[PDB]
């Protein structure tokens, strides 16, 4: 390490990076929906090395006394001790959290989990949907591995068919599984910034030498549901325009992926 | 009514049966060791660290490497959604399969060290603490950890007054036992015993034998998971 | 210390133990129940020198949803940190949480406290036990030390009567106190292997040298409530059939003295 | 309604009675001092130890030991079940007994250490953080601790508009006042002083003399429980 | 430090302190309130370099099930990283829980805050009022720069007008505002030992050489709703009283300040 | 309805205009700088301890300080009193000032040392985390820390599908998007960035670019509030 800071920045001077990835390339992409078939949805992510399972499970519950119109989504990043050395058990440290965060914004931003379509009884009973980022393998990137990983959970996701009966006002939770109303396909795409160059989806490697990171989230639509800088250093406003920009192909070329695991697992 | 019957069970299994069980060794960049584990419809990961470097410098043996085990359930893993966090379960399968994984390590190998096992259970249904167990251990053999013997575990238990092999979730949530049982089985040493229930001795020291049949199955499984990886290295 | 483990080893080779116990001798015991009057019931047990106290509290709750039709029981072990230089102040470490819920498991597997005799309004109000379990001193075998207390405390334990008034819907307690419904008398057992030895009741010089250590726990019916194997080491299967056949012979010795000193507070 | 009349109070005593006090000294065999004292309704355990190898070693102090004092209470103690472990309440109590232990101890003779003080109330009935103090004293005492002077306590407390000693729940609960006091008796020198409630000038005065007096009978009975100890030494 | 106690002692045997205050003098207090205008009422206090603020936020909940006839009145303490190189991030530590109970103690033993005028509908919706306290800059004598903030900031609250419709049985908080019931300003004075010399209003210089320290909290009536002796050191029952009476005289004095600040924040 | 109209905003300001900004450089004694500032309605106060020795030593870089910061908002800060502590969102927003005010730093000049920086929010109306970074820049060049830029902050965002400057909790609450920047202004460089809500690249760009302009100004009230102080100081 850190003689490797400079093995990175000298490649990358040459057009190189460690692993023979363009600049713009993501390493190989592996997603598996449906994975944890007790869950409501799930999602195993490889970036490369890179592993998340995201584990979608749902329940009935209030909703929030600020919005008796919309159904709950949580977000919780378990940085789990096994998927790096550098992951120490206990509560979310600020890495869980600000990737828990920046994941549901993304999410919770584009309204792709629509939550108003997740009222059982208006402010009194919604689906509660539980998005728990099991992060097996660090090994970079873990951003766009959980946000990819979340979404196509969630598209993933089968919950169980509710029906208010109008007339015991019993609810009655049915054998049938629906989907949730998943209405967009956010998808973060991040790059690390080394030198005067940044590169999408950082491997570990890289981002122990990186300056900074920044994290672009879009769907389909052509909107940014969010951004995130993370980590020190700075940007140029035409860094950020022109990973605003790759971030954007490059979330395409994921959703792609994304949906094609989603219908593979219907099969 | 009616987890036996006619004479198989709820998933058409015999009483002495075990469920499907896959395992693969070595399945994590970061770990030293890992293995995973599918038993039945319980997905387990397990992975060890290192021996490395013991911190804080107070907990070092200066004889021997110490042994930590942290087995956790992914929220999704169960029915009704665990929290995330510790548990007094979780603290105690912890507890419980360290003591079971201690005994076949040659600690003293790695005076001032720690040797880290996580098990992380990523979906359970009954008998996830001794699939657990039988993944540290290819964990700890991945890790290149002198052992003196895999440790294999299995629980036997009781249902409708019958005692059975490798409970699943309905068998140990409606049944009468839990009898995990890890042993090391080449010198015959249960290092995991635990009965949760309700037994004579009769009945209990035969399931105790139960899942050490069930144990040395999983063994020969282990063993063959090693023997695929010390085939994959077989390159070129 | 472990100039020790060699004295105990030796001593062992020679059937004997440092205090001149025989393998199959418990210390001196005293039992002492309904010592902390104001709870619903107590037991102060000495294993030799190792002390616990146990409080049982009764309160009226909600049962679980699971379990609308049993009462509560709950047990706590706190490891004060008075009690040995190895007890840190904080929330249960797990050898704290083991001895709790094989003490636990102990009673609630052998339905010793009978939680479906403990129901008030079926649903939705119970009684709810704590067993407290408080340790004074650790000098060793603490699982045998607080199963002992916990099981003499719940028999000492004489709890308000409760009766629903089926006219106002209210529940009124009463000043007139009654049992728990207290039905088997479960004991743990608990041996240490040292060598190739087991050796009832380790003391804590006995403890620090042992390679493992076996819980079994019995009631009257011939039955088997619990078995924990803690610590490392490893049992042959026929030291398990010894423990469990000296565990139920020890059992019946204990269980003696804890009717005895439960009678003895009726005095 | 009405903890005075006629004019005794809700036991019985009178108003400058002691409720029954026993004091044992060496109670426990892990701690290095120990006292076991009934108050009243009150039974609490207090434990020293050592001076002890201070960790963690930045909390040394390099020309004394420092006194760390924790009380705590069973979760049976009181009437309505407490929780298990820390509140504000046994945080500042702690707090307290500490800066009234800490002037009778010689620190500077034991540098880099910690003196380690424990207190538990199995059962309380108000006067616990009194009491408390008085077994801790016994307990540093037991320990071989060197003291300039035993640290007695009492509270005294104001009960319908009267001046009492020594509040038993009841009295505290519904009383007006409630005024602990711990000194060390020799040198009349007062190491906890706290008041509760609403008094005058003359009526908290009034309080912390009585709690004095109360105090120093405490005292008798704390040097009286050393004797005792002192005597069952001599042997043979 | 420590070559500074000995500087103090010298000092103080001259009649003299490190600033020229007379053992009497409080540093200059600047007392102000309503600074933080979201709150119901705040009060900033500076005890020379002490800076506190406290900030009363009120809402509306349920009494305790003991006292169905109070309101509500909570109090902490942050004592927040930034007031002091001592003071760390995390829970109270046991100063700020010390503080907190102690001016608690004050307000509620006096009955400051009259929680029997605190009741919306009585066993069921409450006023609760929460007084924060955040430790802005430590430089000594924390419990009174508190106890006068907390004070003051009572004094300075302006509530939501609340009324039980009895006709609906709903409860509407109006946007009229109506004072806390405050009916005595207890005020903290609070004196450090030092050698035989108490000194009123340590500073922390004389905090870090002192023996003890007494507080004595006093209201307008001529009595005392809380004493609390905190840290070590021994007091003679001659200096209490001394303690008392010129506590009794310095409370007065400050009185007066936060009456003063109180009005002024109405001009 | 109707966060713009017209074409004014609530509090009557236009769509590129600023709140009324105060600061003040070194309010408090014990840190090594601070600085206050009032944002509108935010009042936030940012200390700087020191550079310092770092514990734990092996939190230790061996060739630089590191940065530590730690944002709090006081439970009167907002309108539904915040229970004290952290919550997610304090540290996220804490990592992101840290991640902010890191490269204005020469971390290099102080090997093994930390620069702590706390901002506490007294009371917030939006804008906090960039108000905060404002202050703690100041408070950081109060420190006499070598700086290569002060970090200035502002917010851009979306109200009423219109790009407008430095929200405030009404527009922030029922806005479209609030675009945080923080830049060092002299070399453009963007230190925090973030957006949460919905725009395109265009309102995305945009916004960022006006929060940059709001920056700019900020800086120079920052500047300002040194050469207040570098005058101050002027003395005698
Ligand atoms: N919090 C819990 C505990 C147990 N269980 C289920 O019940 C099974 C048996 O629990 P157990 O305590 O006997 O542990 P194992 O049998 O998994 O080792 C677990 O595998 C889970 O499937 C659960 O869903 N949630
Ligand atoms: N959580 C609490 C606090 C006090 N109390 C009772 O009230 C008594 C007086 O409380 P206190 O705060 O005056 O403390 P002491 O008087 O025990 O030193 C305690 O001894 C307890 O009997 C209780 O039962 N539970
Ligand atoms: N727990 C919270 C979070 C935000 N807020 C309000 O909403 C504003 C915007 O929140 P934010 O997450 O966008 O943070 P800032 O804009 O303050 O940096 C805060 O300044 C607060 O005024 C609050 O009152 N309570």
């Amino acid at each position: 390490a850190g003689i490797m800071r400079d093995h990175i920045i000298n490649l990358l001077k040459e057009g190189k990076r460690i692993d023979d990835r363009g600049f713009e390339d993501y390493r190989p992409i592996e997603i598996e929906v449906g994975v944890i078939e007790k869950a409501e949805g799930s999602a195993l992510v490889k970036l490369g090395s890179t592993q998340v399972l995201v584990g979608i499970k749902t329940s009935l519950g209030e909703p929030f006394p600020d919005t008796p119109n919309m159904g709950v989504m949580t977000t919780n990043v378990e940085l789990v001790p096994l998927a790096s050395p550098t992951f120490e058990p206990g509560p979310p440290d600020e890495r869980a959290i600000e990737l828990a965060r920046v994941i549901d914004r993304g999410i919770r931003e584009s309204k792709a989990l629509n939550l108003e379509k997740m009222v059982i009884v208006p402010g009194k009973i919604v689906r509660v949907v539980f998005i728990d980022v099991h992060v097996l393998d660090h090994d970079g990137n873990l951003m766009d591995a959980i946000g990819i990983a979340a979404i196509a959970a969630l598209l993933n996701a089968r919950v169980p068919k509710v029906r208010y009966n109008e007339e015991t006002g019993e609810v009655e939770t049915l054998d049938e599984t629906e989907p949730l109303p998943v209405e967009k396909i956010p998808v973060p795409v991040t790059f690390a910034k080394i030198g005067n160059i940044l590169v999408v989806d950082p491997s570990l490697d890289e981002e122990l030498v990186m300056d900074g990171k920044i994290t672009i989230t879009t769907d389909e639509t052509g909107h940014i549901s969010a951004v995130q800088k993370s980590e020190g250093g700075a940007f140029k406003l035409e860094e950020v325009m022109y990973a605003v920009e790759t971030a954007f192909k490059k979330a395409e070329e994921i959703r792609k992926l994304i949906l094609e695991a989603v219908e593979k697992a219907k099969q | 009514k009616l987890i036996d019957e006619n004479g198989r069970r709820i998933d058409g299994r015999k009483k002495y049966e075990l469920r499907p069980i896959k395992m693969e060794v070595g399945v994590l960049k970061n770990a030293n060791g890992s293995a995973y584990i599918e038993w039945g419809k319980n997905k387990i990961i397990a992975a060890v660290y290192g021996p490395r470097e013991l911190h804080p410098k107070h907990l070092q043996r200066p004889d021997r490497a110490i042994l930590r085990v942290r087995y956790n359930m992914a929220p999704f893993s169960v029915e009704e959604r665990k929290k995330p966090g510790p548990d007094r379960r979780s603290i105690e399968i912890s507890k419980v399969i360290k003591g079971a994984l201690e005994p076949a390590l040659i600690l003293e190998m790695f005076p001032r060290t720690a040797i880290d096992v996580f098990i992380e259970v990523l979906q359970a249904d009954a008998g996830t603490r001794v699939a657990g167990i039988t993944a540290a251990s290819l964990a700890l053999a991945d890790a290149g950890i002198p052992m003196r013997d895999l440790v294999a575990a299995c629980a036997a238990g009781k249902i409708e007054g019958e005692i059975v092999l490798d409970l699943n979730k309905e068998e140990d949530n409606y049944g009468e036992a839990d009898v995990p049982v890890a042993i090391m089985p080449l010198k015959n040493d249960i290092t995991l015993l635990q009965m949760d229930g309700y037994l004579t001795k009769d009945e209990f020291i035969e399931a105790v034998k139960l899942a050490i049949k069930g144990a040395k199955a999983v063994y020969q499984k282990q063993r063959e998971a090693l023997k695929e990886k010390y085939l994959k290295i077989a390159q070129e």
